[PDB]
Parts: C-alpha cells; sequence; structure tokens
C-alpha cells in the first residue's frame, strides 16, 4: 500500500 | 470510517472543559479540531499526527493511536469560547470526515446580581412596548410565555469591556393592552429579591 | 483569508443558483463542503490547481464545480430543490491533502417552493429605562427587527457612525413570530449597554442596523406591496439628559 | 534484513509530448506488484503479481485515487522546480522518488527510508531518524519549508513504521509460495578457448533469487581489487539472476587459485577450483 | 547531469548450436530514461522482441532488459545495439558465448 499523502514540491 | 464526540457541554467562565473524540478507522493520518461560531467560518486549532500533545496558548490537542481516540482541552475559559467544536479525521488523500461537533455553552460568572423588570419605550408608539428582564445570575431559566401574543427571547450575555462588567438579559414584547411588565415573566422562575418599578 | 458571496440566499425552486469562492492566493488544494443543522461539514469536491480530482460528496449531478484558472472556485446548482437548503463551505490548503485547512465564511442557501412570503424587516429602537438609571447606573438600548422572512439577516449597533461590539447581546437565534404557520415571519432581538452618562449626552448618536437578504432586481415582482428586495433598515435615537 | 517493500515514482515533463508523464512502481524485494502509467486516456493501478490480483476494488481504487492525485501533485512540482533553478519551459525535467519499508529477519522493522531526486541528482531525502530532512540545495530548503507546514515527515514516519510494515507482512503471507522462497545459484569454472599467452579463469554462478550474492577469487593470500575482474548482477527473465568473476593468469600455474561464493539460498558457502 | 548506458550480451542457459534459450541485453546506469534498444542477428533487425519494465536504481539511474528466444544458436553472430542521447552513434556490443 502506498504513502497517501501527496504534497506539492 | 467513523468519529464520535459529545453533543452539547457546559462550564462556567474561568473553570475547564474536555471535549473527547474517539474514531473508527483501518489507516488513520491524523486528528484535527475546529471551532466554529455560529453561521461562521470553522477556524483551525490543532493537528495531531504523531502520539502526543499540541499546546496553543489555553488549547491543546492530545491523540493515542493504539486507543483510537483523541481530545481538546480549553483552559481559562472565556465568553468568546462559546462555539461548536469539531474534531475531524484524516484517512489518507484528501477527504476529511468531520464529527458532528460538540456545542459549548460558557456561562458568565456574575459577581453582583441585581434582577429587574424594566419598561422601554420608542419614538413612536403606535405599534407596542419593551420589557427587559435583566443582571440576573447565570443559573436562572426563562422560559416562553402562556400568551400566544406575548414574545419572550432566550437570554444572552453582553459584556462592558471598559467597566470589567457583564450581564445577562431577556426581552419580552406584546401590542396588546393587557400586556405589562408585572406579568410579562410570570411563567418563568425569577429570584425573590427581582426589583420592579412603577 | 478565505472569502465566499453570497453570504446568504433565498432561492425559488427551478431556478439556478451560483456560489462563489475566492481562496488563499497561492493554496494549490481547494474543497468544497456541505453543512446541515447541527451538524459537521461533508466532503463535496476537491480541486488540486484547476483539476478536479474528486466529485464523489456531489448530491446530484444537478451540481456543477469549477475552478478554471486554479485559483476563484464556483458551486453550480441547477434547477434547486428544497433539499439543496444547507451551507456551504469551501476551504483551501497550501500543498495538498490531510494538512491545516483555511475555511471562508459561507453561503447559507435556502430553496423555497416560491418567494410569496419574503418580507424584509422593520426596524424600532426602545430608549432605556430612568428606573434602570436610578438603580443601576446604566442604560439599555433594545432593538427589534420584526416580520422578516426568510431567517437572513444582520445586526450591528453604530454608536457615533462607528460600529460597537462592547456592551452588545443580539439573540443567537430568532423567534417564529406565528409558530403556527410552516412560512413564519421572523423577530429578532438585540441590547445596547451604555453608562448612564453616555446615554444623557445628547450629542451621541445610536443607530440599530440591519441588513436583509431577499431578491435582487433580476427577480420579478408584481405584487402591490415593494419588492423585498436586499435592503438595510435601521432604527436611529440620540441622548437624553432629561 | 530479509524482506522490504519500495515504491519507485517518475514525473517526466515533455514539451511538445504532452503533459507531464506520473509513473508509479510497487515492490516487494525484486518482485514488481503494482503498475500505475498516467499516459494511458482512463488511468488505473494494474495487478503484477498473482498474490495481489485477490485484493478488493475497493484497495484499487485507493490505489488510482493517490495516483491519480500524485500526477497533478507532480505536475505542479515540476512547474515549481522550473521555477526554483530559473529554467524555462523549453527542456524536459524529471522528478524521481524511492521510498518504502525494510524489515529485519525477525520480521521487525529495521529501517524505514524516503529519498527524492531532481533529473538524476540528489534533493529531498528523509533523515534516519524520521523526523527531519536533508536538502540538498537552496531550491530543496524552499520544498523542505513547505514539508514541514504540511507535516510530511511525521505523517511519513507513521505510514513507515505502521501502514508500511502492516501491508508488506499481509503481502509476503499471500505471497509466501513465491517470495518467502529462495532459490541456490549452480556454480562452475570455465576457461575460454583462447590463444598463447592470453589464459584466464573465470568463476560462475547462475540460478539465484533474490540478487544479492558474493563472489571472490583468493587462495593464497587475499588480493581482492588486484586483478579481479567484477561483473554487475545481470537478471535472467523470471526471478533469475547471473553473476562471473575473473583473474588473469598468462602463464600455466593456476591450480594454486580459489573462487569463493556466498549467497543465502545454499546451507554454507561452496569452495570451487 | 547525464549518463551513457553499461551493456551486458549474453544467455540465460549455457547452450549450444540447435537448441533453445534466451539473447538477453541489459541496458542500466543511463540518464535520462528516453532509451531505443534491438537485437541484431548477422547484424541487422531481430524481429520486434520483449523489454523489461524501466525502473532506477539508487544512484537514480534507470536500468532495463531487452530479450529474445533465439533457437538458432548456430554459427551464425548475434550482437546489442543501443541507441541513447549521450552517444554519437548506436552502441553495438557483440555476443560472446563464454561471458
Ligand atoms: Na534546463
Amino acid at each position: 500500500l502506498p504513502f497517501e499523502k501527496s504534497t506539492v514540491m | 470510517q467513523s468519529l464520535e464526540q459529545p453533543s452539547e457541554v457546559t462550564a462556567v467562565e474561568g473553570a475547564i472543559v474536555q471535549i473527547n473524540c474517539t474514531y473508527q478507522t483501518s489507516g488513520f493520518y491524523g486528528l484535527s479540531w475546529y471551532q466554529q461560531h455560529d453561521g461562521g467560518a470553522p477556524t483551525f486549532l490543532s493537528y495531531n499526527a504523531l502520539d502526543g500533545l499540541e499546546e496553543t496558548g489555553r488549547f491543546s490537542s492530545f491523540l493515542s493511536r493504539s486507543d483510537s481516540y483523541g481530545y481538546l482541552l480549553l483552559q481559562e475559559l472565556q465568553m468568546k469560547d462559546s462555539a461548536s467544536y469539531f474534531c475531524a479525521v484524516d484517512t489518507g488523500g484528501f477527504k476529511t470526515i468531520f464529527g458532528a461537533g460538540t456545542r459549548l455553552f460558557v456561562k458568565a460568572n456574575i459577581q453582583n446580581p441585581d434582577p429587574a423588570v424594566y419598561q422601554l419605550r420608542d419614538s413612536k408608539s403606535s405599534d407596542k412596548s419593551v420589557c427587559l428582564f435583566t443582571d440576573f445570575d447565570s443559573q436562572t431559566n426563562v422560559s416562553q410565555s402562556k400568551d400566544s401574543d406575548v414574545y419572550i427571547t432566550d437570554k444572552c450575555v453582553l459584556d462592558m469591556r471598559s467597566m470589567d462588567f457583564k450581564s445577562n438579559s431577556a426581552v419580552a414584547w406584546s401590542n396588546k393592552s393587557d400586556f405589562a411588565c408585572a406579568n410579562a415573566f410570570n411563567n418563568s422562575i425569577i429570584p425573590e429579591d427581582t426589583f420592579f418599578a412603577a | 483569508g478565505v472569502s465566499q458571496s453570497p453570504r446568504y440566499k433565498v432561492a425559488k425552486r427551478g431556478q439556478d443558483v451560483a456560489l462563489r469562492c475566492d481562496p488563499i492566493s497561492g493554496h494549490v488544494s481547494l474543497f468544497w463542503y456541505q453543512q446541515a443543522l447541527g451538524q459537521g461539514p461533508e466532503f463535496l469536491t476537491y480541486f488540486q490547481n484547476e483539476a478536479q480530482l474528486d466529485k464523489s460528496g456531489l448530491p446530484s449531478d444537478r451540481f456543477f464545480a469549477e475552478r478554471p484558472e486554479g485559483s476563484v472556485s464556483t458551486l453550480k446548482i441547477q434547477r434547486t430543490q428544497q433539499e439543496d437548503s444547507a451551507v456551504y463551505l469551501c476551504a483551501s490548503s497550501p500543498t495538498g491533502g490531510q494538512e491545516t485547512q483555511y475555511f471562508g465564511p459561507g453561503t447559507r442557501l435556502l430553496v423555497l417552493e416560491d418567494l410569496k412570503n419574503v418580507f424584509p424587516p422593520e426596524v424600532a429602537v426602545f430608549e432605556p429605562s430612568e428606573a434602570e438609571i436610578s438603580h443601576t447606573q446604566k442604560a439599555t438600548l433594545v432593538c427589534l427587527a420584526t416580520g422578516f422572512y426568510p431567517d437572513h439577516v444582520e445586526l450591528s449597533w453604530w454608536v457615533n457612525g462607528k460600529e460597537v461590539h462592547s456592551g452588545v447581546c443580539t439573540d443567537p437565534q430568532p423567534l417564529k413570530e406565528q409558530p403556527a404557520l410552516n412560512d413564519s415571519r421572523y423577530a429578532l432581538s438585540s441590547r445596547l449597554r451604555v453608562s448612564a452618562t453616555f446615554w444623557q449626552n445628547p450629542r451621541n448618536h445610536f443607530r440599530c442596523q440591519v441588513q436583509f437578504y431577499g431578491l435582487s432586481e433580476n427577480d420579478e415582482w408584481t405584487q402591490d406591496r415593494a419588492k423585498p428586495v436586499t435592503q438595510i433598515v435601521s432604527a436611529e435615537a440620540w441622548g437624553r439628559a432629561d | 534484513g530479509s524482506h522490504s517493500m519500495r515504491y519507485f515514482y517518475t514525473a517526466m515533463s515533455r514539451p511538445g509530448r504532452g503533459e507531464p508523464r506520473f509513473i508509479a512502481v510497487g515492490y516487494v524485494d525484486d518482485t514488481q506488484f503494482v503498475r500505475f502509467d498516467s499516459d494511458a486516456a482512463s488511468p488505473r493501478t494494474e495487478p503484477r503479481a498473482p498474490w495481489i490480483e485477490q485484493e478488493g476494488p475497493e484497495y484499487w481504487d485507493r490505489n488510482t485515487q493517490i495516483f491519480k492525485t500524485n500526477t497533478q501533485t507532480y505536475r505542479e512540482s515540476l512547474r515549481n522546480l522550473r521555477g526554483y533553478y530559473n529554467q524555462s519551459e523549453a527542456g524536459s525535467h524529471i522528478i524521481q522518488r524511492m521510498y518504502g519499508c525494510d524489515l529485519g529477519p525477525d520480521g521487525r522493522l529495521l529501517r524505514g527510508h524516503d529519498q527524492s531526486a531532481y533529473d538524476g541528482k540528489d534533493y529531498i531525502a528523509l533523515n534516519e531518524d524520521l523526523s527531519s530532512w536533508t536538502a540538498a540545495d537552496t531550491a530543496a530548503q524552499i520544498t523542505q519549508r513547505k514539508w514541514e507546514a504540511a507535516r510530511v515527515a511525521e505523517q511519513l514516519r507513521a505510514y513507515l513504521e505502521g501502514l508500511c510494515v502492516e501491508w508488506l507482512r499481509r503481502y509476503l503471507e499471500n505471497g509466501k509460495e513465491t517470495l518467502q522462497r529462495a532459490d541456490p545459484p549452480k556454480t562452475h569454472v570455465t576457461h575460454h578457448p583462447v590463444s598463447d599467452h592470453e589464459a584466464t579463469l573465470r568463476c560462475w554462478a547462475l540460478g539465484f533469487y533474490p540478487a544479492e550474492i558474493t563472489l571472490t577469487w583468493q587462495r593464497d593470500g587475499e588480493d581482492q581489487t588486484q586483478d579481479t575482474e567484477l561483473v554487475e548482477t545481470r537478471p535472467a527473465g523470471d526471478r533469475t539472476f547471473q553473476k562471473w568473476a575473473a583473474v588473469v593468469v598468462p602463464s600455466g600455474e593456476e591450480q594454486r587459485y580459489t573462487c569463493h561464493v556466498q549467497h543465502e539460498g545454499l546451507p554454507k558457502p561452496l569452495t570451487l577450483r | 547531469i547525464q549518463r551513457t548506458p553499461k551493456i551486458q550480451v549474453y544467455s540465460r542457459h549455457p547452450a549450444e548450436n540447435g537448441k533453445s534459450n534466451f539473447l538477453n541485453c541489459y541496458v542500466s546506469g543511463f540518464h535520462p530514461s528516453d532509451i531505443e534498444v534491438d537485437l541484431l542477428k548477422n547484424g541487422e533487425r531481430i524481429e520486434k522482441v520483449e523489454h523489461s519494465d524501466l525502473s532506477f536504481s539508487k544512484d537514480w539511474s534507470f536500468y532495463l532488459l531487452y530479450y529474445t528466444e533465439f533457437t538458432p544458436t548456430e554459427a551464425d553472430e548475434y550482437a546489442c545495439r543501443v541507441n541513447h542521447v549521450t552517444l554519437s552513434q548506436p552502441k553495438i556490443v557483440k555476443w560472446d558465448r563464454d561471458m
């Protein structure tokens, strides 16, 4: 299961 | 994929209050708290991602991931703290689940009670007359009138900041000639020492 | 902060509605939420820049959300129904999901069968009692906003042209004037407490202002009474030495 | 450690070939189990291992959601990184990310990790404490500040220690017949038909999983790097891998040499002559 | 910034004339990711072959395997030809049976 927090750089 | 918090909580000014929030999820990411004043915007208070305590002035929030719960602790309670407090669970992605909310009622500490029912007049009295029940203690309860033609508002606390003075008040009105200050708040249990001028 | 328009909206069943959101500049994430009476905000739709990544929370296909330039967002409701009546909240987050959310004040939308019973308020100020002044050395002014429908009002007190919050307290909820009626008009009361010496000065001006949200110029009106437009209704008083 | 779960991300801009492409690939050791490619008309996460196929449609819609979100996130990230470096819209740029959890022989978390790169160079990496970041340059310091405000490190540590470990154990259990099975190498020494004074000694290993192996050539003493031809561990097509080692002998006194193996699939290390 | 591809042309099983195995060409250590790989039989065009999915190593450089089944392990020569932005012309590596 992947990391479920997607944050713009 | 749910969370639970109390429906309502009542505390006195200067005291402390704890709002508990239990959640049920398989992929927890964070627990947060928001304060919403009636007809206003929910405002961020604190966020707990890892286990621990978040401290921001008078407010603090705790998290225990293994016990699936968190709480918000409000200290040195003020009148402005009366609002709805929402706990929120993040479970990955972006979709946040908010709780039904906990309405907090902060009761004003009335130092010098002086209960009284006064009469007010309009610029053009071709409409009605107003009766004001004021300066009673926060324990005093105000109820609706038996008469269908008599309107009684609920109580609310004003703050005269400059004078460091707070007072409760309820408004009663009717266009009927039968209506008078003496009978205005008969359905309510008013103090024995309530002042009535004539 | 995040801004929303209009603050309140009354719509006729079958007419289209457009809700606007202006989020914090540079915020990548935009959320739309629905808030029902005595409940928490419920997820409607999610945006990252101009891309609508999810719309699973929308109650009907009659609901349409857009953020064409990745800044300002609109929530459009086609052929409005009574079930659409709620508070619509928009929120923004700086760089993605699972972050601190910054909310707007919301749009309180009410959908009615028709607008025949829409009424602006009648505002009246009631001068303090001489009995209160002699007993407490304080003077309470009372404002009554009556006969308004729907419950879409904002009451404010203005002392010498400046809006005041100190010594002011307005009812959290209005009362129904005719509890037997399903479309009952409302009454709302507010109090302003000043020192006896402040009310006794005749140079002091006290004004109770009520902003009412009703009909626009776009709305048709063929009834004998004046069009119940969005308007400010006031009642004023000057200091009384007596 | 015994087992590991890793996710590999690539976000690539392509002027004149459409919008930036996002690819996400998941692995349990050297076995690919999930793949997402934004280049499809209707992109979705795809099963790549037999033991993952059993997962319900809820798992697949949850994978598709974060990868669709990441496509959009990384598009904006490529745009922001172009800005930090004062690069125009003209060139093609790549953001790479690798994160995962390593489990020890005991099956407990040994190491949680996360690293990001820009144009094949280290950009931002999570530290060993899983609480702070190491930003390679001034541009990566701007990303760090955004990621600190977003609480990335706290939510990443919790995932690496919790959900990452939890889901890897589920995959190891479901795929125990192929994942917890380690095949040993087929060893032999050879020499190619050469010309005079061009003789050499070559040690071989041909069939193994995992790829980890150690081939050394020493007998009398320890030569190490001193004339020992090392070859990169090359794949076969299944789970199988290959590797060989060499040492120069331009004359005829090569019985005094010994090759040694170290693969974990074997009962104990072998000696070859 | 840019890295040249490392090449290895070998077989799965050490066979001899007349029987099957697969001709492998493992291309690794390259950056950027775009690459062109084809297998050669007597200098030209092995009919459209197969490749493993592109992935990357710890050093961020990309890798993949290009393979085809070669039944005719006769006296005829085999090779791998690779084109990358870093090369001025494709790199051709002949298949050596003994490595
Ligand atoms: Na450039």
